[PDB]
Order: structure tokens, then C-alpha cells, then sequence
């Protein structure tokens, strides 16, 4: 996605 | 049954890719009514992110198949089944925010309040991805107020180079683009936060500088894609 | 909610990577007491393999934690790891017994004498999902299910040897997992090396019989057979 | 790695 992808 | 082992169980579930068990352990830790630490807050965030993330990917695949194509009524049924699970996970974590996480945040815990308000805006935006009609405008206005309140707190009581503040502006721009369909509002917040971060980019915080520059790269990659 | 719709749902669950729903959809199709098409047979096997594969991967990680922190300091934390490991075994054994039940009740029973391909296919699944149970077992409970996998592989080995080409994917896949069962389970490297090289040389003798329809499936198993033979010597 | 045929 374009969002802040977390671990 | 204790707090320390539930956090250890969440770490073991993360290394076993059992994010459903991990989200359940951190839910119990959060339900202990004790404010979560920095590591516990990240464990709860990563757990529910992978849980709601797997439901979003499965929903986006079924939706793309319903778009590209007796055989459709079953696809729509599998869509609503994933939507029910997605909405159940969202309403679960949203209840943990409005009852345990945000409630235990004083008016001076700016870093923690921005993180939880951003999370409230993210999972409300996730509901806006599958909601229709008045149910969409209800959760969109909720995600707007959550992002707006988090934006004002991070704009005044936070540093422009803070990774949490930058990550909030990234998801706020994504909200204005993929939900509100306003590329003018989306690129405005992304460019404003990018310029404010570049102005003080020479500080190079020794604590976590790669995390700050990585979010700016995500802001930069979004400006190139759009 | 007919048979065509359940297969369509299993196709969607594979695209959505919801292998739990995929195995549940193909389980109901298996419970319809009808023969399974080559596509339906592969979708059923792929679904349950990914489901049991997720539990096997989680078990190897947690079991490695127990082997590392055997008696290192806190003993209460080891009780949490042991209960987490035993819960994974309960889920793994339930999935295996679910597959073994569908085989010996709906799949192996419905196989005729002329359906040699479907018979060897289902017999290797019985040998595979019993080998997975042998991975999680101690004492007599291990040898009890090891013989159940020994009879499943040996029976399919005798069937697939006669009425099937040596270059067939099911034939090579059977000899591959059989050699794995002889090496990892029975600790018999000589039996695994001989069986793997036998099916390998038998497949090389008829390389000209590979058809343009299904050859990459056959060459992949032959490559895996040669890779295991190179590292076992 | 796993020596068995992985079911992709
Ligand atoms: C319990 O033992 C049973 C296996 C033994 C032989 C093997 C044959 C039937 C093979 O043909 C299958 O492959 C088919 O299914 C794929 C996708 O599902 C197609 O890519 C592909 O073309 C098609 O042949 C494979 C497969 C290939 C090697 C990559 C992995 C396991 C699977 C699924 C089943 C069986």
C-alpha cells in the first residue's frame, strides 16, 4: 500500500 | 496469566507468524488497564496491522475479481464474509483505543496521544474501505476527526522530523487520496510535512535517523507515484 | 452452494490466500462422495498442504525455542512455551486426522482398480500426512504412525511402479517423499539414496517420453531428486 | 531446507 507499512 | 508471559507469548507468536494469537495476547495486556510501554505499544500495533492487513489483501483480491468479472452471488458472499471479519477486527482494536489506550493518555503525553489518534484514524479509514452509504460517511467523519486532532497535536507539541509525526502525515495524505478522493489535499499535506522535515534534516538524530529518512522516502515515493 | 460454487470458492480462497477456507471448501466437495477431477484433486491437496505447512513451520520455531532454553533460568516461561507447543501439535494432529479421514472414507474408497493415478495420488497423501504426525510424536506413538506411513508409501510404490511411467509427476513425487521418509524419519540414508537414485535413473532412461503438456512438473521433481542425492552423499 | 516436495 501507500501507507506506513509496519513490520 | 501474568503480564510478562503474555508479552513473551506475543513475541513467540510473531516469530511463528501466528498474528491472530499475537493480537490476542496484546489485547489481554491492553485489557489489564495498565499503560503500555514503547515495546508493548509496538507489539500491539504490529500484531493488529498484520491481522487487518491480511484481511484487506484478501478483500482487495476478491473485489478485483468481482470487478474484472450464480458465480457472482458467491463472490459477493465471500466479499461480505471477509468484510465481517475485517469490521470485527477494526471494531475490536477501536474499542481498545477508546477505552484503554487513549483513556490512559494524559494531555502531556503528546508522543503517545499522536500515535493512538493516528491508529484510531487508520482503523477507521480501514472501515471506510468496505463501508457503503451512510455507514461510510459516519466512519469517514470519525477518521477525519481522529487525523485532524492528531495533526494539530503533532503540529504544535512535536518536532517536524519526528518519525511518528511524519508517519501521521503519510497516512493523512493517503486518507485524503484513497478515501476523500482529493489529490490536492493529499499532496498538500505530504509536501508540507516533507518541506518541514527537510528544513531540519541536518540534525540527524542519533537515536533513530534511518527510520526518519525511510518515512521521508515513503513520502517521496508517494509524490512520484501520484 | 452446489459443487461448482464450492470449487469456485476454493479458487477464490487460493487467490485470497485463505487456505483455511480453501481446505474447508474442498473438504465439503470431498464429502459429496464423488470422484475428484485432476484440478479439484490438486486444489484439495494444495489447500491442506499449506494449512498443515503453516502449523509445521510454527512448530519447528517454537520447538527450537524449547531446545535452546531447556532449563535456562525461568521455568514458568518454559511452561508457557510448552503449552504453546502442545497447542500447535493439537492443531496439527487435528488437520492431519482430518485429511486422513477424508482419504480412507471418500477418496481411497471411491478409487476404482483402473484409477491408478488417483490411487497413487491419495496413497502418497496418506503417507505424507502420517509422516507429519510422526514428526510430532514420542515413544510408541511415533512407531504406531510410522508403520502407517510405511504401508502407505510401500503400497503406492508397488502400484505406481507397474501401471505408471517413471517420468510421471505422481511417480517421481512419491519416490521423493518416500526417500524423505526414509532419511528424516527412519534415519536410513542408504535406503533413501538407493530409492531416490533408482527413480532418478528410471526417469532418465525415458527422457524422450516427456510431453509438452506436463513436463516442467516432472523436471522439477527430477531436479529435487538430484539435489537431495548430491547432498546426501 | 525441506527435502520433501513443497506444494506451491
Ligand atoms: C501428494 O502428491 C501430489 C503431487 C504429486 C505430483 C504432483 C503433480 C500432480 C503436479 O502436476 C502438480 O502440479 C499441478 O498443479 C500446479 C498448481 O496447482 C500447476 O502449476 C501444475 O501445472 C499442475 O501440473 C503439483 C505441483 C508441481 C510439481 C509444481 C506441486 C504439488 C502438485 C499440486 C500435486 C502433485
Amino acid at each position: 500500500k501507500l501507507s506506513l507499512q509496519e513490520r | 496469566v501474568d503480564r510478562e508471559q503474555l508479552v513473551q507469548k506475543a513475541r513467540l507468536a510473531e516469530q511463528a507468524e501466528r498474528y491472530d494469537d499475537m493480537a490476542a495476547a496484546m489485547k489481554n495486556v491492553t485489557e489489564l488497564n495498565e499503560p503500555l510501554s514503547n515495546e508493548e505499544r509496538n507489539l500491539l500495533s504490529v500484531a493488529y496491522k498484520n491481522v487487518v492487513g491480511a484481511r484487506r489483501s484478501s478483500w482487495r483480491v476478491i473485489s478485483s475479481i468481482e470487478q474484472k468479472t450464480k458465480k457472482i452471488e458467491m463472490v459477493r458472499a465471500y466479499r461480505e464474509k471477509i468484510e465481517k471479519e475485517l469490521e470485527a477486527v477494526c471494531q475490536d482494536v477501536l474499542s481498545l483505543l477508546d477505552n484503554y489506550l487513549i483513556k490512559n493518555c494524559s494531555e502531556t503525553q503528546y508522543e503517545s496521544k499522536v500515535f493512538y489518534l493516528k491508529m484510531k484514524g487508520d482503523y477507521y479509514r480501514y472501515l471506510a474501505e468496505v463501508a457503503t452509504g451512510e455507514k461510510r460517511a459516519t466512519v469517514v467523519e470519525s477518521s477525519e476527526k481522529a487525523y485532524s486532532e492528531a495533526h494539530e497535536i503533532s503540529k504544535e507539541h512535536m518536532q517536524p522530523t519526528h518519525p511518528i509525526r511524519l508517519g501521521l502525515a503519510l497516512n493523512y495524505s493517503v486518507f485524503y487520496y484513497e478515501i476523500q478522493n482529493a489529490p490536492e489535499q493529499a499532496c498538500h499535506l505530504a509536501k508540507t510535512a516533507f518541506d518541514d522535515a527537510i528544513a531540519e534534516l541536518d540534525t540527524l538524530n542519533e537515536d533513530s535517523y534511518k527510520d526518519s529518512t525511510l518515512i521521508m522516502q515513503l513520502l517521496r515515493d508517494n509524490l512520484t507515484l501520484w
